[PDB]
């Protein structure tokens, strides 16, 4: 059971029987709305500058240091390297089953710092979807949580649907960061490596987490700055866990 | 109320 098998539906869902993969989600390549809501100016490259190595809407492309993705009217088309959430230009990760945080995911080679590692994908979610979710979850009894905000108004959930990304584990000290990017239009979540990563390093970031829930869980992330729970010391209401 | 649960903040 590798990880192309999580594209395949009928061969995961036989390995998670197994306990070879973690159970059943949905696959979305980019955000569900539950409730529906400019190019750059870098100078195109000429075909003997693309042949001699140079990078398209790199480290002085404007929509990058916005954090704004091009589209495709990019005046360097093709050769873009500034469309990685839209062209799916994830890191290469494996999900690994940890000693006592669930599922995880880690680095199959080794990985720069500020590379895009994957998106945070799911169903986004307003106020009122977002406190009928939490009973919901409340209700199951479910160990994990993966709400994620976007934006005041928008929690973005991958617990029913989403992708690998929804396997990164929490640390007090992280490996990654989230970025807030701009896609046409409208806003992502991106988790991108802070420092270098080697290959079959765990990938971890820094949740901030915001505890609604009467008890903390512990935190077993190892770090000698280990904060010991999950949300730090205090715990604040829904509305303000959901960005009111 | 919940005995668990949360919501992730991005920060950098
Ligand atoms: N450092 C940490 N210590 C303890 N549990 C952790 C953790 N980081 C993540 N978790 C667990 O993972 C959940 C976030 S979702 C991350 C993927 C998850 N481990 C899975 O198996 O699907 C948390 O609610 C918590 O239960
Ligand atoms: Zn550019
Ligand atoms: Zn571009
Ligand atoms: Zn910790």
């Amino acid at each position: 059971c590798v990880m192309d098998d999580f594209r395949d539906p009928q061969r995961w869902k036989e390995c998670a029987k197994q306990g070879k993969m973690p159970c059943y989600f949905d696959l979305i390549e980019e955000n569900v709305y539950l409730t529906e809501r400019m190019q750059c100016e870098c100078t195109p490259l000429s075909k003997d500058e693309r042949a001699q190595g140079e990078i398209a809407c790199g480290e002085d492309c404007l929509n990058r240091l916005l954090m704004i993705e091009c589209s495709s009217r990019c005046p360097n088309g093709d050769y873009c390297s500034n469309r990685r959430f839209q062209r799916k230009q994830h890191a290469d990760v494996e999900v690994i089953l940890t000693e006592k945080k669930g599922w995880g995911l880690r680095a199959a080679k080794d990985l720069p710092s500020n590379t895009f590692v994957l998106e945070y994908c799911g169903e986004v979610l307003d106020h009122k979807e977002f406190k009928a979710r939490v009973k919901e979850y409340a209700r199951n009894k479910n160990i994990h949580y993966y709400f994620m905000a976007l934006k005041n108004d928008e929690i973005i959930d991958a617990t029913q649907k989403g992708n690998c990304s929804r396997f990164m584990n929490h640390s007090c000290e992280p490996n990654c960061e989230t970025q807030k990017w701009t896609v046409n239009g409208q806003l992502r979540v991106g988790f991108f490596t802070t420092k270098l990563v080697p290959s079959g390093s765990e990938l971890t970031f820094d949740y901030q987490f915001q505890r609604y829930g009467k008890e903390a869980q512990k935190c077993f992330c190892g770090s000698a700055n280990c904060r010991g729970y999950l949300g730090g010391e205090n715990r604040v209401s829904i509305r303000a866990a959901g960005g009111k | 109320a919940p005995r668990f649960g949360g919501v992730m903040r991005p920060n950098r």
